[PDB]
RNA sequence: UUUCAAGCCGAUGGAAGUUUGAGGCAAUAACAGGUCUGUAUGCCCUUAACGUUCUGGGCCGCACGCGCGCUACACUGACGGAGCCAGCGAGUCUAACCUUGGCCGAGAGGUCUUGGUAAUCUUGUGAAACUCCGUCGUGCUGGGGAUAGAGCAUUGUAAUUAUUGCUCUUCAACGAGGAAUUCCUAGUAAGCGCAAGUCAUCAGCUUGCGUUGAUUACGUCCCUGCCCUUUGUACACACC
């Protein structure tokens, strides 16, 4: 048991993790040697202390190539992970950020009403996914 | 001559006896024939006839993207590998090979709209090294891709069912195809 | 010999070996916070970690270069479209590695500062570099 | 001194050729160093081919700007080459020419006359580069 | 050396302001390093003739040739000043 | 439009042709031309500019 | 975004909202099509009226949102 | 070889062959070809307004179809570290290009100091393809990448509509495409980077450049366009 909601085991540690809503194919790795064990090894055959030191990284921070690093958070006050974000907490927040600024017009909050981008990118022949 | 300063063409038996005659180890045409590498994997094997047509057909076709930066490497490194694996000349072999998939009497294709008019037309000599060559490699880098294989196993494999005489080879088996239409409607 | 007599990639490993002997070159724990959160496995020569290789390389491109700027041993001397660019404006993660390196290498004497900008190499540091490129030039031959 | 020129694809082989040592100068710094990976077995190719072996007999001494590995390795060879039948011994040097001519021995892109060759793109209507389009008999 | 440079139009022009230099402020007293050619201050680019509309298929190639010399002079004595006497040839732009 | 010397922000007065009004891609080192389109005819005037 | 050194506040809507604020809350939507401005403490309550292209889509202005743009 | 003509075919000499490669040149005329939105301009018009100014929203809409580019379906390789190399062009005249040195800091980001350059310096060897070696081992993956959400700048007023980009995270269609159709003739397509042009500011475009560089014509039967002679005509507002 590592994740909420979620376990793993049995198949290769970076294929078993890609099953999370927060941990992915090219972002399983990332956390994987952070505990140091190598992406061939499966998931039940981790030993007590590989299983102690992946979930710590984890449910904790991630990083990549981060040499200047603050902990700021949204400023609104409803919750606040903003370390890293697992399955069970990354389905709350960014569901109800989204219906806040819809409540009030904010013209992302229109954008979400309608179905076209909220970035803005390209809009003519992209709009197929979104 | 010598190729990368060991082997030549002095330690070599030559088979089809015209092929003396117009292409010569000088430099047109350069009789020393090896291919067969991808990255680093010593395989079992070598081979591909004429290093100049190697530069020709076998560049473009691959199956590689880039053009003669790869193709150099594919050349060279695979000549240890016959070397101690059958310990022969990974020129001689293929010696054997070039003539075998090379056609003495080839068909032409004139198209009168959907008709395939397959005439025959003499070969004899030059056209049957690069053509023969483009066998190989059309044959090459379709199996790379349509089955687990690399480019350096393909080509490898290939050459000596090509040399003995196989079905499992494509480019003594498209010489077959191509010969004997000619000599049919002739 | 001199740093050209060795090669480039094994010079770098060799001379970092006797670079973590001298008290004076620290990690300031940059490059433990990328390498592991990857996925990338890098054995002892590939490895770095970190400021060790690093300073070995920097160190080996005043040899062969010579002239100066911290800034110009940072990224080679302008081009930096690859990767990302910093000249004027506030300095990066490329930036903090750079300006720590040739200050810890100045607290030793291998690096000086020349008065056109930044930096040469000068007594202690060449001694460093090229008496290491000939015990690795005796196990080449 | 004897020196002379020598490029393709663009390049300045300036060729300094000298009796007395043999070292192998390229820029400032030697051969070995200059050219680490594979095809500098090219710029040692022209010493040993005129018939006698090189670091006992003469010096070479260049300088080099412009060209790739690809490139570089035949501009060094063909400056070397072309400050070989423009030296001076005691019959002399200028039958090397047909010797040169004769390295790259009867399809004639030798080491006498030049690469002349200049990569540049790819060309519209029908299939093009260098070396004409469709022959059954090539 | 005190730069002197000069620059004109085609090259009718530049070959009598160019020898004049050499002839009437160089001597003996003036050591000039010498009268150059160089490159051309020149500036070529190729474009399509029609300026955008109908017509893919036109061209025409531009330049502007305008053929610099230097001519440097080097000794800055009694005989720099006598470069006044010259200003003939209006088309030369001569610069200091 | 344009060639009144107060604009309301910064960036509002853009660029404009002094023959025509057009607007649309003009040149900085040349203030004139439509567009592309008198580039090339006030170079069969005179002269030249890259 | 500009926070640090002049935050781009649009000093027409200062005026708007010392004037509307402390009268009585209005109940009818105001227009103001501004976008770039940062949102202050005495805009909240009173319904600013942003448009979008086609439509409007009513605010209701928290003491929760002020930070940001209308954005 | 050909009539012992003109020419072809190959070879020698050389850095280079049959107008060397690429531009520049577009006859006489026709298509009542296109441009009244470049300017110029006949005449028709409209004139408390098919004038002018203010500001927002539109040009980014959409329920499908068509044309042209970009990117991928891969070991044709991806990922990590190290290393070797090109050419064409830009850069205030009083708002330049850029080297340096330290300080905010999740990004897009300039006030100030110092030094070089009017192009000697600088953009550019922190320039890829490629090469070396190791790992993944054919599974929608270590493939591919749209989309979304989550931490900021003493200026460019300012980037919700409508900016690129950087780190974590979300990990789709797609696994080579029917009927049918286009381009690619010897350093000038493919594949590969780099630079200019408009530009306060948004390229995959246009425009220009170098690096690595080849499969294939026997033969004009058929197809489409063009030229010459011969040939039939009742065809003639241009030979709808």
């Amino acid at each position: 048991r590592l994740l909420n909601t979620n376990v793993d085991g049995n198949i290769k540690i970076v294929y078993a993790l890609t099953t999370i809503k927060g941990v992915g194919r090219r972002y399983s790795n990332l956390v994987c040697k952070k505990a140091d064990v190598d992406l061939h090894k499966r998931a039940g055959e981790l030993t007590q202390e590989e299983l102690e030191r992946i979930v710590q990284i984890m449910q904790n921070p991630t990083h990549y190539k981060i040499p200047a690093w603050f902990l700021n958070r949204q400023n609104d006050i409803t919750d606040g992970k903003d370390y890293h974000t697992l399955a069970n907490n990354v389905e709350s927040k960014l569901r109800d950020d989204l219906e806040r600024l819809k409540k009030i017009r904010a013209h992302r909050g229109i954008r979400h009403f309608w179905g076209l981008r909220v970035r803005g990118q390209h809009t003519k022949t992209t709009g197929r996914r979104r | 001559i010598k190729l990368f300063n060991k082997w030549s063409f002095e330690e070599v038996e030559v088979k089809d006896a015209s092929l003396v005659d117009y292409v010569q180890v000088r430099q047109p045409i350069f009789v020393a024939h090896t291919a067969g590498r991808y990255a680093n994997k010593r395989f079992r094997k070598a081979q591909c006839p004429i290093i100049e047509r190697l530069t020709n057909s076998l560049m473009m076709n691959g199956r590689n993207n880039g053009k003669k930066l790869k193709a150099v490497r594919i050349i060279k490194h695979t000549l240890d590998i016959i070397n101690v694996l059958t310990d022969q000349n990974p020129i001689q072999v293929v010696v054997d090979a070039i003539t075998n998939t090379g056609p003495r009497e080839d068909t032409t294709r004139v198209g009168g709209g959907g008709a395939a008019r397959r005439q025959a037309v003499d070969v004899s000599p030059l056209r049957r090294v690069n053509q023969a060559i483009a066998l190989l490699t059309i044959g090459a880098r379709e199996a790379a891709f349509r089955n687990i294989k690399t480019i350096a196993e393909t080509l490898a494999e290939e050459l000596i069912n090509a040399a003995k005489g196989s079905s499992t080879s494509y480019a003594i088996k498209k010489k077959d195809e191509l010969e004997r239409v000619a000599k049919s409607n002739r | 010999v001199s740093v050209r007599d060795v090669a480039a990639q094994d010079f770098i490993n060799a001379y970092a070996s006797f670079l973590q002997r001298q008290g004076k070159l620290e990690v300031p724990g940059y490059v433990d916070i990328v390498k592991t959160s990857s996925g990338n496995e890098m054995p002892p020569q590939d490895a770095e970690g970190w400021f060790y290789k690093r300073a070995a390389s920097v160190a080996r491109h005043i040899y062969m270069r010579k002239q100066v700027g911290v800034g110009k041993l940072n990224k080679l001397y302008g081009g930096a479209k690859s990767r990302g660019v910093r000249p004027y404006k506030h300095i990066d993660a490329s930036g903090s590695i750079n300006r720590k390196v040739l200050q810890a290498l100045e607290k030793i004497g291998i690096v000086e500062i020349s008065p056109k900008g930044g930096r040469r190499i000068s007594e202690n540091g060449q001694r460093d570099l090229d008496r290491i490129a000939a015990q690795t030039l005796e196990e080449d031959e | 001194s004897v020196q002379t020129f020598g490029k393709k694809k663009s390049a300045t082989a300036v060729a300094h050729v000298k009796a007395g040592k043999g070292l192998i100068k390229v820029n400032g710094s030697p051969i070995t160093l200059v050219e680490p990976e594979i095809l500098r077995f090219k710029v040692y190719e022209p010493l040993l081919l005129v018939g006698l072996d090189k670091f006992s007999n003469i010096d070479i001494r260049v300088r080099v700007t412009g060209g790739g590995h690809v490139s570089q390795v035949y501009a060094i060879r063909q400056a070397i080459a072309k400050g070989l039948v423009a030296y001076h011994q005691k019959y002399v040097d200028e039958q090397s020419k047909n010797e040169l001519k004769k390295a790259f021995t009867s399809y004639d892109r030798t080491l006498l006359i030049a690469d002349s060759r200049r990569p540049e793109p790819k060309k519209f209507g029908g299939k093009g580069a260098r070396s004409r389009f469709q022959k059954s008999y090539r | 050396k005190i730069r002197i440079t000069l620059t004109s139009t085609k090259v009718k022009q530049l070959e009598n302001v160019s020898s004049n230099i050499v002839k009437n402020a160089e001597q003996h007293n003036l050591v000039k390093k010498g009268p150059v050619r160089l490159p051309t201050k020149v500036l070529k680019i190729s474009t399509r003739k029609t300026p955008n509309g109908e017509g893919s298929k036109t061209w025409e190639t531009y330049e502007m040739r305008i053929h610099k010399r230097y001519i440097d002079l080097e000794a800055p004595v009694q005989i720099v000043k006598r470069i006044t006497q010259i200003t003939i040839e209006p088309g030369v732009d001569v610069e200091v | 439009n344009v060639w009144f010397s107060h604009p309301r922000r910064f960036g509002k007065g853009s660029r404009q042709c002094r023959v025509c009004s057009s607007h649309t891609g003009l040149v900085r080192k040349y203030d004139l031309n439509i567009c592309r389109q008198c580039f090339r005819e006030k170079a069969n005037d005179i002269g030249f500019h890259k | 975004r500009g926070m640090t050194s002049k935050p781009a506040g649009f000093m027409k809507k200062l005026r708007a909202a010392k004037l509307a604020a402390p009268e009585n809350e209005k109940p009818a939507p105001v227009r103001t099509h501004m976008r770039n401005m940062i949102i202050v403490p005495e805009m909240i309550g009173s319904v600013v009226g942003i448009y979008n292209g086609k439509a409007f889509n009513q605010v209701e202005i928290r003491p929760e949102m002020l930070g940001h743009y209308l954005g």
